[PDB]
C-alpha cells in the first residue's frame, strides 16, 4: 500500500511512474466494468402494459 | 430504518396517552424482546433509540450477582478491574450492537408490545385522571352485563367495573 | 488445553489475558458454559488418572 | 502519559514524536487527532495511562473530559466516563477530574477513566462531601485585593489609578463600561499581570468571548493563568457552552474553598450569543432582544459573591457601549443597575492619547469601606472631594501626572498633603 | 388503485402468514404442502387514495384493509414441494421492494 | 498543451485553431465546450497533454480541476482525478495541481491527471509535508505594506491619504464601511495597482461577488493579478462555492509560506448569499437573517492572520451600509466589532464630488505601532491631534489639498512642520 518511493530518479522515477500509470488504468477500468455490471443488473425491465 | 421509527412515533393518534418518550421506551422494550428471541440465551438488554439525534443501538445488562446460570447476565461482585465498571453491582456494557428490528418475528413482537403498552397507558391515564373522584357520585352507561361482573362506559375511553 | 484445566480458571484471568476483547470473551462465556458447566468451579480430583 | 504535558508541547514536537513512534506522516491530521493517534500507539505499547480533564455531563448522563487548550470542545482526544462513576463519586459539571485511563476498544471512540485520583485538587473521598455553591451564604467583599505592583513603570500607573478610583476585593462583582477604541484589552492584561504578581495564591481565570484570534494567542501565553477563549469562528452554541462550563468550574473551585477571579470580555457579545441561542419567548422588545434571553447572562453575572464559609468568586466583565447598536444599548441598559463594582472609561479621553482613559466621578464601588482601612478611606475621600469640581480630561491628566510623579499610592497620598 | 405485494393479508390465520417474510414473499427454503399463501397480492376494490397514516394504523389498531379481495396467489391443491428461488422484476420507475 | 495558454487566448483565436484542426463550425459550442473539443482532437493526434487547475474534492472523494477564467465552475474542460491520487500525494481543497494529463475514454467525461509535477508551486514530494493552516499560531501584522506609489498623480493621492489614515500590513484584517454611490470600486482598483507596483512578490487576489459583469470584465484585465469574480446571474450556490474555494486556495498558499491578499466586494452580498444558501436554524431575528447563517462568513472573515512561522493572509472586505436594508443593517451590526482594520467612507463627501471620500476620526487600525516606526508614529499622532477638532468635509478637503500640494507622505510630513 506504499508504492510511493523514489531514489536515483533518472530511471527509477520513470519506471515507477509507468507502473503507477498502469495501476491507475487497471483500477479505473475495473471500476468502470464494475459500474457497468451494476447498472446492467440494477436497471428495471419492461414487463407488460 | 430510523425513518420508519420516526414515522411510527409521529403517526400515533393518542399522542397524549403515549408521548414520544414512553413510545420510544416501548420500542426499546420491544427490541429487547426481539433480541431475547434472537439468541437461544435469555439476556435482558436496553436500546436507547436516541430519540432526536439518530438511529438506535443496543447495550447489554449484567445484573451483577454471584450466580453463574445464563452467564450473559452473570458478573461477580468484584469483576470491576478492567472494562471500567468500578462498581459492585449494576455495571452494564454496550457489547452487543447490530440488532435486526425489521423481520417478521421482530415486527410481530413489536406490535405485541405496542398494543400491550397502549392498553397499559390508557389504563394509567384514565385512572390518574378519574381517581380523585373516589368519594364522589359519577354517572355512566353500562355496556356489558355478566353473571360475575359488568362494565360501564364513562366517556373518553373510560371503563368502570361493577362486581357482584 | 483441557476443559478440566479451564474450569479452574475464573474470569479474573480472562479480562487480563492478552488479545481478548468483547467478542472473544462473549464466545468463551457462551459456547463454554451453555453445556451445563460453569466458568470457575472448585474441584480437586483432576486429572484422574492422567 | 499526561494529556497536558503532551498537548502544551509545540505541534512540531508532536509531529516528531509521532514519527519516532512509527506512524504515518502526521502533518495531515489535526492536533486533537494527532494526540488521539499518539495516545493510541503509546497505549498499544502497554503504558497504563494517566489523564485529566474538565467534566461535562450531557443529556444522557455520561461524562466527557474536555481539555483547556481546545477551549473545552469535542474531539477524539476526549475521555468518556459512564454515569456509574458519576453516581459513585458524586461528580458534577465543572469538576476537573484526573486519574488512570485505559486504551479504547472497537466500537468505542473515547478513553475510559478507571479510577479518579484527583477531583478539583482534592481527595476523591472528600469529593462527595462538599457544600453546594447555591446553598452558600453570600457576603460583601472583606479582604482587599491590592493591585499596586510597586515598580512605578509606565504600565504600573494603569493599576495605580485603578486603586485610586475603585477598590477591588475577593468575590466582588465588576463591570467595565467602555466604548470601543478604548484599550480594554490593555486594562485586562494589566489587571491579569497585577493579580499574577501580587496574589499568586488565588487562581486566575481569564475568558475572551467572541474575540479575534490574535488576542487569543496573545493572552494564552502572556499572562500567568489558565486562559480559555472562544473566537467568533464558531456559532453561539460553543460560546454559551464554554460560558456555562467555566462558571461551573469556578463554582466547583469555590465549593472547594478556592478564591477564583473571572475576567470576561465582553459581556455584551456573550449576551448577544445567549440571545441568538435561545428559542423565542413569544414577544419582542426594542433591538430584537428576547425577554428571557438575558436570564442566563444575568445569572452568570450574579454568580459572583463573597462566601462567608470560605473561598470567593470575583468577576470583572467588560461591556460594550456607544457602538450605535440597539441590541448593545438595551444590554447595557439592563446590566447597568446590576453590579456593585463599576469602572467607566471615557472614549473622548481614550482616543485623545491619554491612557488609561478613566472616569473618576462615574466609577465607584458600593460598600467600599469594607475593603479598605480608615487611612485609605480618608485619602480616597479627600481625592474625590478635590476631583469632583474638576472636569473630565483635565482632571484625568492632572491625576495621571501626579501619579507618575511617584512610585506607589503611599507616596501620592503623602505628596497630596 | 394499483395492486400491492404487502404482507398484511386480512381475514387469514397467523399460521398462514408465518411463512411470508416482512415484505410478503415466502422465505427461501420453506416447505409447502397444500394451498398456502406465498405471495401477498392484494387488489383494492373500494375507496382509493389510502393515506399512509391510516394505512400503517390498520396494521396496529382499528379495522383491517377491506380493499384487498384476498387476491394472494397460492399453490394448487395436491402439489407440494420446497421453494428454492424467487425472481422479481419491476417496471421502470416503480420502487423495488427489499427482496429485489 | 497547457490549459491556461489555450484559454486566455481570445475566442476568435480558438475558433480559427479549431477550424485549422479540421472541426465543425465552432461558433455553436461554448468556450468550455470549444476547449474540450480542441483538447479532444489535439490528443487524438497523440500529444501527451500537460494540464493544470485548482482542486475541488466533492462529497464522494474524487477531485475536479477547475480553471480560473471560468471562476471555478463545472464544464467539459474539467480534469477528473480518483481519490487514490488524493490519498497518495495527500491533496486537499484549494491546492492548485499541475501535471501530465491524458485523453478521456468512452463513458468517461473528463480528463485524468496521471502524475503531478507541481503542487502550489512546489515539489510533489514536499506537498505531503506542510503544516496545516489551522495549526498555525496567528500574530499581529509586523511588516508594513506601504501603499504610496511615488508619482504624485491625480490617482496616487487615493493611496497617499490611505497611508495617512490607517496603516496596513501583511495578514491584516480589513473592512471597508462605505455606503453606495461612493466609489469603492475605484478604491479597490487603486489599492490593487498599488500592491502590484510596490509589492509584486506577494500574490494579489481580488474577488468580486454578486457584482455586475462590467466591473468583472474591467477588473479581469486592468489589475496585475489573478482575478476571479462571480456575477449575480447565478444562484448563491456558486457564490458560496467560489468563496470557500478561494479561501481554501489562500490557506494552501499561506501553508506554502506565501503572502496572499484577498480583496472582497462585497462582504454584505456574500453574507446575503450565505444566508439564503443555508437551511433554516429554527428561529428568526430582525431582517429575515438566520442565526448560524453568519457562521461561515464570520469564519471567512477570521481566516485572515499573520503567521509567525511564515506567510500571511491579508483581507480587505467592503461592506454595504446605509442602503435602507434591514438585512444589510444587521449584517453591518454583526461585522462592526469583528476586525482590527476599518476604513469608513462618508457618503456625504462621496456624492459631494470630493474624492476620495474618507473619514479620518472614524477609521483607524489596532496595534498600529507594530506596523510603523516611531517616526511615522509621531507624524500620524500629530496629524490626528490636528484633525480631531476639525469637521468632516472641511478637514477632508484641507487634507487632500495639503496632500496634492506635494508628491509623497514625506514631503507632507516635512511641510507639516
Ligand atoms: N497605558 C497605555 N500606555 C500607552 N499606550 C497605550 C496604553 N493603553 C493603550 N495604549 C495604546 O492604545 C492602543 C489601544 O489598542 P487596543 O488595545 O486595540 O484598544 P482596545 O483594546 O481598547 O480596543 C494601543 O495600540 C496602545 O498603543
Ligand atoms: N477616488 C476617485 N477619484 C476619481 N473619481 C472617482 C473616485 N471614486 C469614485 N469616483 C467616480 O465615482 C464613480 C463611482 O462609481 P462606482 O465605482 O460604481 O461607485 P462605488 O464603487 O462607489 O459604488 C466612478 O464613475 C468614478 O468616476
Ligand atoms: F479591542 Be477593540 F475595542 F475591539
Ligand atoms: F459599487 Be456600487 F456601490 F454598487
Ligand atoms: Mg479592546
Ligand atoms: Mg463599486
Amino acid at each position: 500500500r506504499w508504492l510511493e518511493l523514489g531514489l536515483t530518479d533518472e530511471e527509477k522515477q520513470n519506471q515507477l511512474e509507468q507502473l503507477a500509470e498502469q495501476y491507475d488504468e487497471l483500477k479505473h477500468e475495473f471500476e468502470k466494468k464494475l459500474e457497468a455490471k451494476r447498472r446492467k443488473i440494477t436497471q428495471g425491465d419492461d414487463l407488460a402494459p | 430504518m430510523n425513518k420508519e421509527i420516526l414515522a411510527v412515533v409521529e403517526a400515533v393518534s393518542n399522542e397524549k396517552a403515549l408521548p414520544r418518550e414512553k413510545i420510544f421506551e416501548a420500542l426499546e422494550s420491544a427490541l429487547a424482546t426481539a433480541t431475547k428471541k434472537k439468541y437461544e440465551q435469555e439476556i435482558d438488554v436496553r436500546v436507547q433509540i436516541d430519540r432526536k439525534s439518530g438511529d438506535f443501538d443496543t447495550f447489554r445488562r449484567w445484573l451483577v450477582v454471584d450466580e453463574v446460570t445464563q452467564p450473559t447476565k452473570e458478573i461477580t461482585l468484584e469483576a470491576a478491574r478492567y472494562e471500567d465498571e468500578s462498581l459492585n453491582l449494576g455495571d452494564y456494557v454496550e457489547d452487543q450492537i447490530e440488532s435486526v428490528t425489521f423481520d417478521r418475528i421482530t415486527t410481530q413482537t413489536a406490535k405485541q408490545v405496542i398494543v400491550q403498552k397502549v392498553r397499559e397507558a390508557e389504563r394509567a391515564m384514565v385512572v390518574d385522571q378519574f381517581r380523585e373522584h373516589e368519594g364522589e357520585i359519577i354517572t355512566g352507561v353500562v355496556k356489558k352485563v355478566n353473571r360475575d361482573n359488568i362494565s360501564l362506559d364513562l366517556g373518553n375511553n373510560a371503563e368502570a367495573v361493577i362486581l357482584r | 488445553h483441557y476443559i478440566g484445566d479451564l474450569v479452574q480458571r475464573t474470569e479474573v484471568e480472562l479480562l487480563k489475558t492478552p488479545n481478548l476483547g468483547k467478542k472473544s470473551l462473549t464466545e468463551i462465556k457462551d459456547v463454554l458454559a451453555s453445556r451445563g458447566l460453569s466458568l470457575g468451579m472448585r474441584l480437586e480430583n483432576w486429572p484422574p488418572a492422567s | 502519559m499526561n494529556l497536558t504535558e503532551l498537548k502544551n508541547t509545540p505541534v512540531s514536537e508532536l509531529i516528531t514524536l509521532g514519527e519516532n513512534m512509527g506512524l504515518e506522516n502526521l502533518a495531515r491530521m489535526r492536533k486533537q487527532d494527532i494526540i488521539f493517534a499518539i495516545l493510541k500507539q503509546h497505549a498499544k505499547s502497554g503504558e497504563d495511562i494517566f489523564g485529566d480533564g474538565v467534566l461535562e455531563i450531557l443529556q444522557d448522563g455520561f461524562g466527557f473530559l474536555r481539555s483547556a487548550d481546545s477551549s473545552y470542545l469535542a474531539g477524539p482526544d476526549d475521555i468518556y466516563v459512564s454515569p456509574s462513576q458519576i453516581r459513585r463519586f458524586n461528580l458534577r459539571t465543572g469538576d476537573t477530574i484526573s486519574g488512570k485511563i485505559r486504551p479504547p476498544k472497537e466500537g468505542e471512540r473515547y478513553f475510559a477513566l478507571l479510577k479518579v485520583n484527583e477531583v478539583n485538587f482534592d481527595k476523591p473521598e472528600n469529593a462527595r462531601n462538599k457544600i453546594l455553591f447555591e446553598n452558600l451564604t453570600p457576603l460583601h467583599a472583606n479582604s482587599r485585593l491590592r493591585m499596586e505592583r510597586g515598580n512605578g513603570s509606565t504600565e504600573d500607573l494603569t493599576a495605580r489609578v485603578l486603586d485610586l478610583a475603585s477598590p477591588i476585593g475577593r468575590g466582588q462583582r465588576g463591570l467595565i463600561v467602555a466604548p470601543p477604541k478604548a484599550g480594554k484589552t490593555m486594562l485586562l492584561q494589566n489587571i491579569a499581570q497585577s493579580i499574577a504578581y501580587n496574589h499568586p495564591d488565588c487562581v486566575l481565570m481569564v475568558l475572551l468571548i467572541d474575540e479575534r484570534p490574535e488576542e487569543v494567542t496573545e493572552m494564552q501565553r502572556l499572562v500567568k493563568g489558565e486562559v480559555v477563549a472562544s473566537t467568533f469562528d464558531e456559532p453561539a452554541s460553543r460560546h454559551v457552552q464554554v460560558a456555562e462550563m467555566v462558571i461551573e468550574k469556578a463554582k466547583r473551585l469555590v465549593e472547594h474553598k478556592k478564591d477564583v477571579i473571572i475576567l470576561l470580555d465582553s459581556i455584551t457579545r456573550l449576551a448577544r450569543a445567549y440571545n441568538t441561542v435561545v428559542p423565542a419567548s413569544g414577544k419582542v422588545l426594542t433591538g430584537g432582544v428576547d425577554a428571557n434571553a438575558l436570564h442566563r447572562p444575568k445569572r452568570f453575572f450574579g454568580a459572583a459573591r463573597n462566601v462567608e464559609e470560605g473561598g470567593s468568586l470575583t468577576i470583572i466583565a467588560t461591556a460594550l457601549i456607544d457602538t450605535g447598536s440597539k441590541m448593545d444599548e438595551v444590554i447595557y441598559e439592563e446590566f447597568k443597575g446590576t453590579g456593585n463594582m463599576e469602572l467607566h472609561l471615557s472614549r473622548k479621553i481614550a482616543e485623545k492619547r491619554v491612557f488609561p482613559a478613566i472616569d473618576y466621578n462615574r466609577s465607584g464601588t458600593r460598600k467600599e469601606e469594607l475593603l479598605t482601612t480608615q487611612e485609605e478611606l480618608q485619602k480616597m475621600w479627600i481625592l474625590r472631594k478635590i476631583i469632583h469640581p474638576m472636569g473630565e480630561i483635565d482632571a484625568m491628566e492632572f491625576l495621571i501626572n501626579k501619579l507618575a510623579m511617584t512610585k506607589t499610592n503611599d507616596d501620592f497620598f503623602e505628596m497630596m498633603k | 388503485g394499483p395492486e400491492e405485494i404487502t404482507a398484511d393479508i386480512p381475514n387469514v390465520g397467523e399460521a398462514a402468514l408465518s411463512k411470508l417474510d416482512e415484505s410478503g414473499i415466502v422465505y427461501i427454503g420453506a416447505e409447502v404442502t397444500g394451498g398456502d399463501i406465498l405471495v401477498g397480492k392484494v387488489t383494492p376494490k373500494g375507496e382509493t387514495q389510502l393515506t399512509p397514516e391510516e394505512k400503517l394504523l390498520r396494521a396496529i389498531f382499528g379495522e383491517k384493509a377491506s380493499d384487498v379481495k384476498d387476491s394472494s396467489l397460492r399453490v394448487p391443491n395436491g402439489v407440494s414441494g420446497t421453494v428454492i428461488d424467487v425472481q422479481v422484476f419491476t417496471r421502470d420507475g416503480v420502487e423495488k421492494d427489499k427482496r429485489a
